[PDB]
């Protein structure tokens, strides 16, 4: 139906990484209809150039996907930690302390006993990566505010899907019991 | 046993706030031009 | 007499703030973290008690 449409927005649930919902922009837009057709012209064009800022903000800054919302993130598109390897400096030498103390008798309440010493450098980030769910700061760059420049034209199979907050994208039913 | 009644001084609001029926969708103002449907205050009913 | 104290405090004619800055201070009209993308390209629920 309508064309210049008021941009989708994505909400978020700090809960599971995915998204959740999407509405249109619920609370900002203007009132022009105490304007006349000399700014009710520019009002139409600023939310087309809006569109299409967001056009291309998405385009640059997500991810190229097949599903608005995946259900599952796979483990090579989620923003990963890659901390840097932690480097423990041992702090003796454990032959030359076993040694005295079996000696003389030491106690022992670097090191004197022998000019001995080596680092064990260690690994730091993680044995399988993260796998499901995205962070805020990907949130912002992944779900972009979703123009749809077409309303549910369409039959019941082609329609953004992902938009109904009660969607199971995993059996592609809303879900119950509320 | 008398005594002295009190005093309430019944006086017009501050700054008239009221003789003017502002911000309500139900009683709203006009500033429009004469030759033109339109208006120039929408008046959203939250504004104080 | 023994004696415990008892405080309390008065702000009559006044509204408490609680601006959206992130270090809450007037850095200017616009906030910036009610404009940064995370509250402007993404809607949000708010729950407040």
């Amino acid at each position: 139906s309508k064309e210049i449409p008021t941009p989708y927005m994505w909400s978020y649930q700090p809960q599971m990484g995915l998204a959740a919902g999407a509405s249109q922009d619920y609370s900002s837009r203007m009132n022009w209809l105490s304007a006349g057709p000399h700014m009710i012209g520019r009002v139409n064009g600023i939310r087309a150039t809006r569109n299409q800022i967001l056009l291309e903000q998405a385009a640059l800054t997500s991810t190229p996907r097949s599903q608005l919302n995946p259900p599952n993130w796979p483990a090579a598109q989620v923003y990963q930690e890659n901390p840097a390897p932690t480097t423990v400096l041992l702090p003796r030498d454990a032959e030359a302390e076993v040694q005295m103390t079996n000696s003389g008798a030491q106690l022992a309440g670097r090191s004197s006993f022998t000019p001995r010493q080596a680092y064990l450098t260690l690994q730091s980030s993680s044995s399988q990566p993260r796998s499901g769910g995205i962070g805020t700061l990907q949130f912002v760059e992944e779900f972009v505010p979703s123009v749809y420049f077409n309303p549910f034209s369409g039959a019941p199979g082609l329609y953004p899907d992902d938009f109904i907050p009660n969607y199971d994208a995993v059996s592609e039913s809303v879900d119950g019991y509320d | 046993q008398a005594a002295p009644n009190r005093p309430n001084y019944i006086g017009f609001r501050d700054n008239f706030i009221g003789l003017m029926y502002y911000n309500s969708t139900g009683n709203m103002g006009v500033l429009a031009g004469q030759a033109s449907q339109l208006n120039a205050v929408v008046d959203l009913q939250d504004r104080n | 007499v023994p004696s415990l104290t008892q405080k309390k405090f008065l702000c009559d004619r006044t509204m408490w703030r609680i601006p959206f800055s992130s270090n809450f201070m007037s850095m200017g009209a616009l906030t910036d973290l009610g404009q940064n993308m995370l509250y402007a390209n993404s809607a949000h629920a708010l729950d407040m008690t």
